[PDB]
């Protein structure tokens, strides 16, 4: 029995709003509920002025909990796979390295200027993807108790509009792939057998990720032929109709889930 | 024997093993122990390779180990 790629599984960056010289990695596959516990707390501690925290940066895109816990302990060792300028050059160092390259992950800034020092790569550390929140926060205000609880307010919603959103695409791409199945008159790419669920080999398959192409093979087919140092796990395949490039990690995750 | 050699003779036994091959593909966690006994089953010289090197390179294969 497989398991599923998560629906969503990130490596969080935190910097406290008060104490802006504090941070917190941790990982989750809910980062919402998450800022809430360590901003609140995990159920139902004195205060220092450490929280609210800032969710500035999370990593995600990880092919298990696992992968994610492996990316979150290599980022707080500083670690076998090699000031806020450190922990962000961390990520890079981790996203250049053989291991997490073949997940594609996506690095995501709720912060702007914390983007900027990041691109800045004053390290020169430089297939991921970045991106930066629609609204995203500036510079921080921490000067009085309202100033504070309004970067945490809207930082929150930057959060769950990114998770929510996340969640929501992917539950909509999972339900267009799952009718081209269901119509079983589709026919494999390169073996031309008929797409139907009827053997793992036989049920698995690979869509474009691009909905709208119609590019559609068994898991297999695809494996095979976008494989012909020896390497296992495919990097950067395209689409052999319409070109574009797949994301190896994406094809599976929706491969495993529409098969279960 | 280079580390290149017993990276390629490792690769060449997962090939060889189409349900550990499948598995790792997609990206399924799978334990050390596992993953030792399925390769050493395809070729007993796999007993020869010490855990750090297989540890190399399923870093470099992108096999992703289970405590
Ligand atoms: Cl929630
Ligand atoms: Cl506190
Ligand atoms: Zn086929
Ligand atoms: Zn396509």
């Amino acid at each position: 029995e497989f398991q599923q790629i998560p629906d969503f599984y990130g490596c969080y960056l935190l910097q406290s709003i008060s104490k802006r010289q504090s941070f917190y990695i941790g990982s989750t596959p809910n980062p919402v509920r998450r800022l809430r516990q360590h901003n609140g707390s995990l159920s139902r501690t004195k205060r220092d002025g450490t929280r609210p925290w800032e969710m500035v940066a999370i990593v995600y895109g990880f092919p298990s909990r696992i992968a994610a816990l492996q990316f979150q302990h290599a980022w707080q060792h500083g670690t076998r796979y090699i000031s806020i300028h450190h922990k962000l050059a961390m990520i890079t160092s981790l996203l250049k390295n053989e291991y997490f390259r073949y997940m594609d992950l996506t690095l995501h800034f709720f912060n702007q200027k914390v983007e900027e020092i990041w691109k800045n790569d004053k390290f020169n550390v430089s297939n991921y993807t970045v991106s930066l929140s629609q609204d995203a926060l500036t510079e921080i205000n921490n000067d009085t108790i309202d100033d504070i609880m309004d970067v945490n307010e809207k930082n929150m919603e930057l959060v769950q509009n990114l998770y929510s959103t996340t969640l929501a695409e992917k539950t909509k791409t999972l339900l267009l792939y799952k009718e081209k199945i269901d119509t079983g008159i589709n026919t494999c790419q390169f073996c031309n057998k008929i797409i139907k669920h009827n053997n793992i080999s036989e049920n698995l398959f690979a869509f474009c990720r691009d909905t709208s192409c119609t590019f559609v093979s068994h898991l297999a087919c695809a494996y095979r032929y976008f494989m012909s140092e020896d390497t296992i796990i495919p990097q950067s395949p395209k689409c052999p109709k319409c070109y574009t490039l797949l994301k190896w990690c994406d094809v599976i995750y929706y491969s495993i889930k529409l098969n279960k | 024997t280079s580390k290149s050699e017993v990276f390629e003779f490792l690769t060449h036994l997962v090939k060889q093993e189409p349900d550990l091959l499948t598995r790792i593909y997609c990206f399924q966690p799978i334990t050390m122990n596992d993953l030792i006994n399925k390769l050493r089953n395809k070729d007993s010289f796999v007993d020869l390779i010490d855990d750090g090197t297989i540890r190399e390179w399923t870093d470099k294969l992108g096999i992703c180990i289970r405590s």
